[PDB]
């Protein structure tokens, strides 16, 4: 493997993966972690990186190139009477199996060898990481489901403790099962999420949440309302956009799943804007968050202000993404506007409409329409065509630096006084980055909601949401780094606090 | 276990690796579940809810029987079973039915008509789970009593050990139960002689060489139904009679050749079913059809075969051209053309271009496409390119080979205009005559790779001498193959899947041990020494340097020098790896057959009698992100830029012998994927075989005839588009055309040669004596039109008619009768009339709705491979599905004795060897009468509920009038000051408008489809008020049988009987009243009387096994108390076939089979392996790697 099963063994724990007690493959698994005590040493000798990985590579992966002034060469005659110690017919092999926490994990010296393998690939389905292949199912615990069928005896199954591991899916408590159905020996793999599979507009759609069963209600069949709130904080809707769950939708199944992990790309941009909070250095740091106009970020986001503020100790402020549209519409009028923070902040959220729903309305019009059912008829050249119109009032907001513009609102607001240190301000479309100052630090939100499944929701929705959400996806691709609204939440536990 | 490191002494075995199973199987479970159990409703008065206490030992046998026909059972049925057909396979057994939500559903129907569709689909899922029930019994947790504890009826039981879980069976309650009459008609059964009811161990095989128990058979209580499933599962697993050391054969394949294993030899004791040759073959063919994307994992097994091999390292030196000619000014013109071909050499695609060689070929491959000139004689590069492309790759020159005249084309148009015009005039494609000519074309066009898969090949590679173009032909010399074609001996002693006969793959080139000059080396020396006297005619005609030739021809002799080091590797290192990768598992088809002048790929199809067909080998180009192109250039960094592990020698390298099981372990998880992913769609278009109907008429040619009975017809049309589809399948001449003077025994020489009662009309008018003939066999005459179709036959009777017929639909499960190819069996026919009409758009739902119920066990590579191929399955029409090979015209062949494999004779629905035999078991549980509880016919009648039981169908009187009901009888008329509804009695054709005063009529409604509300009041008034009988037939409803205790729960008012959709499934609760409370002789009576509105016509309970187990206290059984039949105590034996039978009834006699008749037994012989046996472990072998590479042989063997 690239990390040893017994040095390190419970990072296989973590995934289901329990170690086989203690033979041609419990030889070959002590085999391969005295090679890991040799390779280690190695790159030390010389920081840190092994020195000739090609001859490396060839003599764990292939039984090749034995070797006998030479301390250049003295850690390959020094390997040379290991690998030809235990008696192999063939080489050892790689086993990276494709998963950021285990991926992340990697020492140095294993991947400078990557280069040089032809390493062996375990494709992991949602995680856990799924037990075929010689090397999994004959080194460690091929496991045993225990779903409601399967009940209740290790002796109807023809089960083993030394073979088989068992994978608790009654709903029962895991205590009882392991006291008086006999799976006393039988060690337990231990999963802290779930995963759930719901029903949709357009078939079954399996989400995880990194909560346990008891953690969070919902069980089986109950709607897609109830603990809604915990969902949107800790979900990922592993499906291609538009999965399409809606508030009608229900729960065909729950079963325990590995707790996934974040993101190692997308936690350290995050982690900018987490560091620029702290300093003292930085005068007003500022977080941007695209998404779709369905993402419901003003209810996400609205809570992620009190879990920041709460442990900064100091006063954060979000914007809530359409304070240009509802403010620009009281005062078109007025040559001289109030810029402070308190007026923008009593304005929005709902009753006063938008400004491009006021024009994305009266455009509707001119194409008459109407309907959502209408909007269906209409198809796409002849729809795009709406958004090119769509556009033109865009970029009169966007291109100059007027009294009424984009670029003076989100300047003024971020500068006066009365604003709090560090605001969130939120885009819908992208190309709004000239406008929203000043960062570095512009996330891109993907939550558990089918966007357009929302605006034929939203209740008093029609077809002005449902336009717009349709005009910035146009305008919103996925340049930026997507960060799944579980792992802002997770980057404010991890940061060290004074 | 041992210790570091030089050599000790081992006195056992050196076990270095560790063998996976080759099938993941059968489940292992212990304690078996049947399919049919015991459900006993209780009478809640004359009951005792204690539990009944025993003897201890006799509490551990008898005790759940006595506990569960305990005193005061009123009804005790025979239902399915609730914890074996469980809530997670969909199934819901509430009313006693199986009910499907989803699976075959009707359209076009009101919201609610789809409820009695779902027994159907229930009884496909019954089917189902039986058919996929793949459980191998081990022997649990079994005790053994003393025989001093135990009474001594139980005694003449016992056979010397039992199970814990005992079971339940009324032959246990022989003196044990309470009730007097019970207990003398067991008794009185089980002394008969043709049944002996016995439990326990009965055989005990021992073993051969080790003497330990292996096989033993207890007498279980469990029904015949699911033990004959598990027999079935057993004796094929000993019967198999091949261990688990033949995983080893399997492990030949897939290392290197010459190869060695030693040990374990376990034995007979761990034995494993036979990797199955006819069903992985006939799956790949499928996943090769709905899955093109399969090439792109076959390849990649194949590539991580190569690169784990080590067999090919790039350095980072060049060696295109000898010292100083470089530099040198005269070679200018050549050094271009060198360097703009070859191209750096990325080690990621020459181990493709070696896996491409032995790879199945299923998107058809194109070239690159060069752009060259063959202006300058430094052109030569292009040709020196595709020559070592044809020695190093001749299997992957041969697919390509058309391209590359599309390129010489121009090359020796450029530089012999004469000899190309001798050449171009006899054609640039030719095909094959049926007789064995070359039929040359003799057009000018560029070659296609469309044209692969038709009947042209390139013309450059005819090799036949042209008079008068003996230079072109005598190149055309040199891209000869220079290899040899090696039988895959590895791969059928191992039982793999091969598309062929003999399964032969050509290895490029030679083993060459031994040898001074190499004799692949010196092949390439005789072709550099013919293009040296090419470029020298070209070079002379066209007057250029001296130096510019001379340089040229230096630098074809440095290719010399560098072919010269490399071919000790090529044939020698590479040539054990072409031979140990033709051995693999997915490897199947046939690449090259060493001429190029003759071959085609055998191209096998998906062909369909209702839909298109869909070729496995298929140019459409679905790239693989750089499969279907191919580099030519690569074979200049395999010459010159690249050092192998022998032309190394003088560094030390130890020749990389790698493992089985890593290209093992894949090949498994795929062909363990795509052996069930196919499965749901086996199974609906199993049951839809015969589905599929033609159009006929049948013309009544006497006086009192039927609307069946006559002469057959149907048009050609109808003929050519179903029935002409279906003869060339199964493997039968023409039907013969019959001309008006044929005699009837013509026809019988027809249908007694094409097995189906079809003949051909061609004209003439045909007698009277073959039209008796045809009306006394039925059959079917195939007319061009019906335009005046007497005046075609001599009605000699002149009964028959242009305008008397009955146009009816003709299914093809009744003409054809073919064990493999229509299911035609008894229990089939029943569930395809009470479907509703289906479509090419309900069968899909139908097969995404088990496949979403299915939870097959996949691997940590195999939904990685069931993703990667992985969405597309709902193209092909799977109707009647078989495989054969076409014309390259594109006309369907026939099935050919003596071409194709057997496997592909008749496609067994896509299915294993297994799941037929545990299907027709399975079919005998569908037309089982026990089950069959879902019932049609209602009847509304208005007599007294004072003796309830549920088999009471109430008697018409005598007195009533049988009357068909229809719309025109009932109509609104002005009566007497109010408009009443209206009665109009057909045989009297009176009105009575009031009923009160309606004559005594037996209603029976047929339809009830547009039936007014108003009209369905006033029949249900009618048989209040005037005391009709209505029968209704379209009602289907289950029944519960309540006890009088109980009561009833819910009740059915009359408006839902009357204004209901068709497809809507009732529920009836109907009251066993024989356990009622007689009341005190001293008690005043009741008020009112019970009355009872709706009636059954066919017998309810049809599943009861015993009623009534009470005793009564005045006469000595009670009224109507049922025993239960004498067939559900009979263990019997069991066969030495595998078949359950029942006891003998006399000496002499074999006993009946428990599948042939319909009774139900509960007690069998169920074959179950013991603890030393152990099937699906990882053993254990010593391999042992050969010593040189050179010492191996290939060929001949």
């Amino acid at each position: 493997f690239a990390i040893d099963p017994l040095k390190h063994s419970k990072l296989y724990e973590e995934y289901g993966l329990y170690l086989r007690p203690h033979a041609p493959t419990i030889r070959s698994i002590k085999y391969a972690s005295l090679i890991h005590s040799m390779l280690a040493e190695h790159a030390a000798r010389h920081n840190g990186t092994l020195i000739n990985p090609r001859m490396y590579a060839d003599m764990i992966t292939l039984g090749n190139t034995k070797v006998t002034a030479i301390v250049t060469y003295k850690a390959l005659t020094e390997m040379s009477t290991l690998i030809e110690s235990f008696r192999l017919p063939s080489g050892l092999t790689l086993i990276i199996f494709d998963d950021e926490k285990y991926q992340s994990l990697i020492p140095n010296y294993i991947n400078q060898l990557i280069a040089y393998t032809q390493p062996h690939i375990i494709p992991t389905w949602q995680g856990i990481a799924d037990f075929s292949d010689t090397y999994l199912r004959s080194y460690f615990k091929r496991p045993f489901e225990l779903t409601a069928s399967n009940l209740a005896a290790p002796q109807k199954h023809n089960l083993s403790p030394m073979t088989r591991s068992i994978f608790n899916n009654t709903g029962r408590e895991d205590a009882v099962i392991r006291k008086l159905y006999g799976y006393g020996e039988y060690v337990f793999i231990k999963y802290e999420g779930c995963l759930i599979t719901w029903t949709g507009i357009y078939g079954e759609v399996t989400m995880m949440v990194n909560l346990s069963k008891r953690d969070l209600g919902l069980d089986v069949g109950d709607d897609y309302l109830k603990e809604y709130k915990k969902l949107l904080f800790y979900g990922v809707i592993t499906d291609a956009i538009p999965s399409g769950i809606s508030t009608r939708s229900t729960i065909m199944k729950i079963s325990p799943h590995k707790m996934m992990n974040p993101s190692g790309g997308a936690l350290a941009v995050l982690s900018k804007f987490l560091e620029a909070v702290v300093s003292t250095n930085v005068i007003n740091a500022t977080l941007v968050v695209y998404a779709e106009k369905g993402a419901g970020k003003t209810s996400f986001l609205s809570t992620y202000a009190e879990q920041l503020s709460l442990a900064s100790g100091q006063v954060v402020g979000h914007l809530s993404s359409d304070a240009y549209g509802r403010w620009l519409a009281k005062t078109k009028d007025i040559e001289e506007p109030s810029f402070a923070y308190d007026y923008v902040l009593s304005l929005d959220t709902d009753d006063n409409e938008s400004y491009y729903e006021q024009k994305a309305s009266e455009l509707l019009m001119s194409h008459g329409i109407s309907e959502v059912a209408q909007y269906e008829l209409l198809s796409v050249r002849k729809k795009i065509k709406m958004m090119d119109e769509m556009n033109e009032v865009l970029i009169a907001q966007l291109e100059n630096a007027d009294t009424h513009s984009e670029r003076n609102f989100y300047y003024m607001v971020s500068t006066g006084k009365t604003t709090p240190r560090i605001l969130i301000v939120e885009g819908h479309f992208n190309a709004q980055d000239a406008t929203i100052a000043r960062t570095d630090t512009t996330v891109l939100l993907r939550t558990i909601n089918d966007t357009t499944q929302a605006m034929r929701d939203r209740q008093r929705g029609g077809v002005v949401q449902l336009f717009l959400r349709d005009t910035y996806y146009r305008l919103l691709p996925a340049l930026h780094t997507t960060v799944y609204p579980f792992e802002m939440l997770e980057s404010i536990k991890r940061w060290k606090w004074v | 276990a041992l210790h570091p490191m030089t050599k000790v002494i081992f006195n056992g075995l050196d076990v270095n690796t560790e063998v996976q199973p080759l099938s993941d199987d059968f489940k292992q479970i212990s304690d078996p579940k049947g399919y049919l159990t015991y459900s006993v409703k209780y009478e809640d008065q004359f009951t005792k809810k204690d539990k009944l206490r025993a003897s201890e030992a006799d509490d551990r046998i008898v005790g759940p029987t006595v506990n569960l026909f305990k005193y005061g059972a009123a009804v005790v049925n025979i239902d399915l079973n609730r914890d074996f057909f469980d809530t997670a396979t969909g199934i819901d057994l509430t009313k006693g039915i199986p009910l499907v939500q989803d699976l075959l559903v009707p359209i076009g129907v009101t919201a609610g008509a789809e409820q009695s569709a779902e027994y159907v689909s229930g009884l496909l899922m019954v089917l189902f789970k039986v058919m996929t029930d793949n459980r191998l019994v081990i022997v649990g947790e079994t005790t053994t009593p003393m025989s001093n504890t135990l009474s001594t009826v139980v005694n003449n039981v016992l056979r010397t050990t039992y199970h814990n879980n005992v079971g339940v069976n009324p032959a246990l309650l022989r003196d044990f139960t309470q009730v007097n009459w019970l207990n003398r008609d067991i008794t009185n059964m089980l002394q008969q002689a043709g049944t002996k009811y016995g439990l326990g161990l009965t055989e005990t095989r021992l073993d051969y060489v080790r003497l330990v128990k292996t096989i033993v058979g207890h007498a279980l209580n469990i029904d015949h139904f699911a033990a004959s499933v598990l027999n079935i599962n057993l004796r094929a697993l000993m019967e198999a009679n091949v261990t688990a050391d033949d995983r080893i054969k399997a492990l030949q394949a897939h290392s290197m050749i010459s190869t060695q294993f030693h040990g374990p030899n376990q034995g007979a004791l761990r034995p494993e079913l036979a990797f199955d040759h006819d069903h992985i073959i006939r799956c790949l063919m499928l996943a090769a059809a709905n899955y093109p994307r399969l090439e792109g994992i076959i390849v990649q097994i194949n590539t991580g075969y190569v690169a784990s091999a080590n067999v090919i390292r790039p350095v980072s030196e060049k060696r295109y051209f000898p010292e100083n000619l470089e530099q040198n000014q005269s070679a200018a013109r050549l050094v271009s053309a060198v360097k703009a071909r070859a191209s750096e050499a990325d080690i990621s695609s020459i181990h493709l271009a070696i896996a491409r060689e032995v790879s199945p070929m299923f998107n058809v491959h194109e070239l690159k496409k060069i752009a060259e000139s063959f202006e300058d004689p430094s052109s030569i590069v292009v040709v020196l390119e595709f020559i070592l492309f044809a020695l190093f790759f001749p299997t992957e020159f041969n697919r390509i080979k058309g391209d590359i005249q599309n390129v010489l084309l121009l090359f020796f148009s450029r530089w012999y205009p004469v000899e190309y015009g001798i050449f171009i005039q006899r054609g640039a494609t030719y095909t094959i005559n049926a007789a064995g000519e070359f039929e040359f074309s003799g057009r000018n066009e560029k070659w296609d790779q469309s044209l692969y898969l038709s009947e042209h090949f390139p013309a450059l590679f005819s090799d036949v001498p042209l008079a008068g173009a003996n230079t072109i032909i005598a190149i055309m010399r040199l891209f000869t193959p220079q290899g040899f074609l090696r039988t895959d001996d590895l791969a059928i002693a191992a039982n793999f899947p091969r598309a062929s006969r003999n399964p032969q793959t050509y290895i490029p080139y030679t083993n060459q041990r031994g040898t001074v000059t190499n004799e692949f080396a010196s092949r390439f020396r005789t072709i550099v020494a013919t293009l040296a006297n090419v470029v020298n005619e070209r070079a002379v005609q066209d007057d250029m340097q001296k130096a510019t030739r001379s340089c040229t021809k230096q630098w074809l002799r440095h290719l010399e020098t560098q072919f010269d080091n490399i071919a000790v590797a090529h044939t020698d290192h590479l040539s054990v790896v072409y031979a140990t990768m033709s051995n693999f598992m997915l490897n199947f088809t046939n690449n090259f057959s060493g001429n190029h002048a003759t071959f085609k790929p055998d191209q096998y199809v998906i062909t369909s009698p209702e839909g298109s067909y869909k070729p496995i080998i298929e140019r459409q180009g679905e790239t693989v992100d750089g499969l279907t192109i191919i580099d030519t250039s690569i074979v200049w960094p395999i010459l010159c830029q690249c050092t192998y592990p022998l032309v190394r020698q003088s560094i030390m390298e130890e020749i990389v012998y790698p493992d089985p099981s890593t290209t093992l372990s894949q090949s498994l998880s795929v062909a363990q994927v795509l052996s069930k992913l196919t499965l749901p769609d086996a199974f609906i278009n199993m049951i839809l075989s015969g589905g599929d109907s033609v159009v006929m008429r049948t013309y009544q040619t006497e006086a009192d005839d039927d609307l069946d009975e006559g002469i057959r017809m149907t048009t050609y049309d109808q003929y050519l588009s179903h029935i002409r589809e279906r003869l060339h399948i199964t493997n039968v001449p023409d039907p013969i055309y019959i001309t008006g003077a044929s005699t009837p025994d013509q026809i019988a020489a027809s249908v007694q040669a094409t097995h189906v009662a079809v003949v051909l009309y061609q004209s003439g008018v045909i007698n009277g004596s073959a039209s008796t003939y045809l009306r006394e066999n039925e059959v079917l005459v195939v007319m061009p039109d019906y335009y005046d179709v007497v005046s075609r036959f001599a009605n000699a009777n002149l009964q028959m008619n242009n305008n008397r017929y009955h146009e009816s639909v003709l299914e093809i499960a009744d003409i054809f009768d073919q064990a493999d190819f229509i299911q035609t069996s008894d229990a089939v026919r029943q569930l395809r009339a009470l479907m509703p009409t289906l479509s090419t758009s309900q069968i899909r739902h139908a097969i995404e709705r088990i496949a979403q119920i299915t939870d097959v066990d996949s691997t940590d590579y195999g939904k990685l491979t069931l993703r990667f191929l992985g969405t597309l399955t709902r193209s092909l029409k799977m109707q009647n599905a078989q495989i054969r090979r076409i014309r390259p015209d594109g006309t369907v062949l026939r099935y050919d004795d003596q071409i194709d494999i057997e496997a592909f004779r008749w496609s067994r629905y896509f299915l294993d060897e297994l799941r037929l035999r545990r299907l027709s078991v399975g079919l005998r549980l569908i037309t089982n009468p026990r089950i069959a509880r879902r019932f049609d016919g209602v009847r509304i009648m208005y007599l007294t509920d004072d003796d309830p039981d549920p088999d009471f169908v109430p008697d018409v009187p005598e007195g009533y009038v049988a009357v068909q009901y229809a719309h025109r009888l009932f109509s609104s008329s002005l009566a007497n000051k109010r408009n009443r509804v209206t009665y109009t009695h057909p045989p009297t054709g009176m009105a009575y408008p009031s009923p009160t005063g309606r004559p005594h009529v037996h209603m029976t409604i047929n339809e009830r489809a547009g039936m007014s509300k108003l009209v369905a009041d006033n029949i249900i008034a009618s048989v209040i008020k005037s005391n009709w009988v209505v029968d209704i037939h379209d009602i289907e409803y289950t029944a519960e049988v309540m006890t009088p205790s109980e009561g009833y729960t819910q009740h059915v008012d009359a408006e839902s009987i009357m204004t209901a959709p068709k497809g809507k499934l009732f529920h009836l609760q109907f009251m066993d009243g024989l356990l009622r409370p007689e009341p005190s002789a001293f008690d005043p009576p009741a008020s009112g009387e019970d009355m009872r509105l709706i009636y059954p016509l066919q017998p309810i309970s049809v599943a009861r096994s015993m009623r009534a187990i009470v005793n009564h206290n005045e006469v000595d059984r009670p009224r109507g108390a049922v025993a239960p039949s004498s067939y559900e105590m009979d263990t019997g034996t069991l066969s030495r076939n595998g078949d359950l039978l029942y006891s003998p009834v006399a000496n002499g006699q074999v006993g009946i089979p428990k599948l042939e008749v319909d009774h139900i037994s509960f007690s069998n012989v169920v074959s179950m392996m013991t603890a030393n046996i152990r099937t699906g472990d990882d053993m254990a072998v010593e391999r042992v790697n050969p010593d040189d590479v050179r010492a191996i042989n290939i060929r001949n063997a």
